[PDB]
């Protein structure tokens, strides 16, 4: 996806301030709490009875790291998101069978997490640039449906 | 549906927003127009630049409608009746766009309420805004 | 909302469907599973092959729920209360999937009612199925 | 998009039976009636007060021809839908500003029109193959957002 230099700057500058051990599990956690049908694909992870359960859950925090790992990757490869996510698409599409609307939702939840953590720093132009990113990532993840 | 918990969460959130309601509404509008440029076509006659008195004015109206919904949470279709008519019939707003404004309203709240915007409060606000959006799209 | 016109259109359509209700339900299910394979994951323990007694049986249940909704069109949330609980809580159906089944139900009706499926009747059925879907997704 | 030979056969065989002067305006017409916000992009066309107005309207029937023209095109080019629709995307995205969900809707309406006209012939496998097609067309039309 085409980010302008000011868009790239807005994303990169904020992304270096991100606690990569935490934001990932926060975004994934919130997704399971806010959109409870997403918990269908995670019965294994244990106590998802409550928000505190989900948020204070190891397998969520563990897994959100990789999830966050994925977004960082594609942030280096807006030119080749399809090439970047190739493998993982067959995973969520051919193997897991997940609707692409759900990738858009995770992306939006990640944006809410970024706003929560950065407050005033997460200005409307910075959000706009992050929306292009998560849109491009969601689309590339869904290429095995397209 | 909105549980009693969701309702107290939403009331709590609006409580802390306080007199910043209108300003956050204007900000949410700006976030939407920048993030989702397609939404701009519904406001050809607005100046949508930053600091626009027209966005600011309209933000207050959006916030006032939301507050009226919160204040009458148990009878939103009645409370939001004229607004539903306006958006479906006269304005013909694509239903997809309510999701986009709702996300920007959530982003705006998150950006201003570090303490209130817990996972549980996030969830309740999402449901509240989805209920408003359901009402505003009921009259096609 | 559903106007009196929409309600008579929907009643009319169901009238002509007649005793084929269950069979069309099974067909709509098959259309969904073939067109939208992701929906198949909610039925791992079903044989989903053509002629499956389990799809046929389940089709009748789907049609019977729809008929019960038509028969109580003015109080669908009450009529559909247990079903909403089932799909949101126990089954955790992704809300997107209701749109897909609704489209296949419309396709099925179109495939069997050349006379009834006018543009106006199409519109009323779409709204009816969107209202049912709204109910069935109200309880997350 | 990848259609199997049986999928290609199912689509092609039915598509040759289609009245290309009519189905197009029927699909477009129904879209404006069923999803009335789509009439925002067509105030010019005149009397859209009623279904009979919209359906019995020249500019609708006129325009649906081209619309139907587009789908036929991409039916020859499932290999290169992005290449096929390149121009028209900047039209609906950069020039018209239309949400990609709406392309999915038109595709689904076209499928309902095909079922209405072909009845029993429009079997569940034939529908499944047509869904892949309209999905691929809708996506390619939206590439100027992606
Ligand atoms: C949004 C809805 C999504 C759902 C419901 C979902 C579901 C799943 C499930 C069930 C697994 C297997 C975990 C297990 O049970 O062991 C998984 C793995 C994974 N997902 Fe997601 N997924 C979603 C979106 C995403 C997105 C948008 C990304 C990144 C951009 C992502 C990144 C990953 C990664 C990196 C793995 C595992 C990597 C590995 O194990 O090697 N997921 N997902
Ligand atoms: C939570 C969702 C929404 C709320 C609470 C809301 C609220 C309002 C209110 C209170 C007005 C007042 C007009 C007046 O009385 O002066 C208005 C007008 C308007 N709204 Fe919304 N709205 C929502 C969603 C949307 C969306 C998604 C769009 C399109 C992207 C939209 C487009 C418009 C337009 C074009 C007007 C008239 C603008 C003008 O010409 O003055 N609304 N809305
Ligand atoms: C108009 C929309 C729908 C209607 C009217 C409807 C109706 C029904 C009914 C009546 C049952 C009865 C179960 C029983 O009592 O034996 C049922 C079960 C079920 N439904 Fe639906 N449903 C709808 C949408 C969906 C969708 C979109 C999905 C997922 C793609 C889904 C998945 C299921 C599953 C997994 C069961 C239980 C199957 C089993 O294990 O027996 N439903 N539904
Ligand atoms: C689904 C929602 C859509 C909307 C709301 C929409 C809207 C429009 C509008 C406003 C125009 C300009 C017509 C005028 O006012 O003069 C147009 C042109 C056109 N559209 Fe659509 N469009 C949609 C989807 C599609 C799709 C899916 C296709 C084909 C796959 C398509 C094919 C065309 C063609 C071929 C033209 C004009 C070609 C020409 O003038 O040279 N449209 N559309």
């Amino acid at each position: 996806v085409h980010l302008t230099p000011e868009e790239k700057s807005a994303v990169t500058a904020l992304w270096g301030k991100v606690n990569v051990d935490e934001v990932g599990g926060e975004a994934l956690g919130r997704l399971l709490v806010v959109y409870p049908w997403t918990q269908r694909f995670f019965e294994s992870f244990g106590d998802l009875s409550t928000p505190d359960a989900v948020m204070g859950n190891p397998k969520v925090k563990a897994h959100g790291k990789k999830v966050l790992g994925a977004f960082s990757d594609g942030l280096a490869h807006l030119d080749n998101l399809k090439g970047t996510f190739a493998t993982l698409s067959e995973l969520h599409c051919d193997k897991l069978h997940v609707d692409p609307e759900n990738f858009r939702l995770l992306g939006n939840v990640l944006v809410c997490v970024l706003a929560h953590h950065f407050g005033k720093e997460f200005t409307p132009p910075v959000q706009a640039a992050y929306q292009k990113v998560v849109a491009g990532v969601a689309n590339a993840l869904a290429h095995k449906y397209h | 549906v909105l549980s009693p918990a969701d309702k107290t969460n939403v009331k709590a959130a609006w409580g802390k927003v306080g007199a910043h309601a209108g300003e956050y509404g204007a900000e949410a509008l700006e976030r939407m127009f920048l993030s989702f440029p397609t939404t701009k076509t519904y406001f050809p006659h607005f100046d949508l630049s930053h600091g626009s008195a027209q966005v600011k004015g309209h933000g207050k109206k959006v916030a006032d409608a939301l507050t009226n919904a919160v204040a009458h949470v148990d009878d939103m279709p009645n409370a939001l009746s004229a607004l539903s008519d306006l958006h479906a019939h006269k304005l013909r707003v694509d239903p997809v766009n309510f999701k986009l404004l709702s996300h920007c309203l959530l982003v705006t709240l998150a950006a201003h309420l570090p303490a209130e915007f817990t996972p549980a409060v996030h969830a309740s606000l999402d449901k509240f805004l989805a209920s408003v959006s359901t009402v505003l799209t009921s009259k096609y």
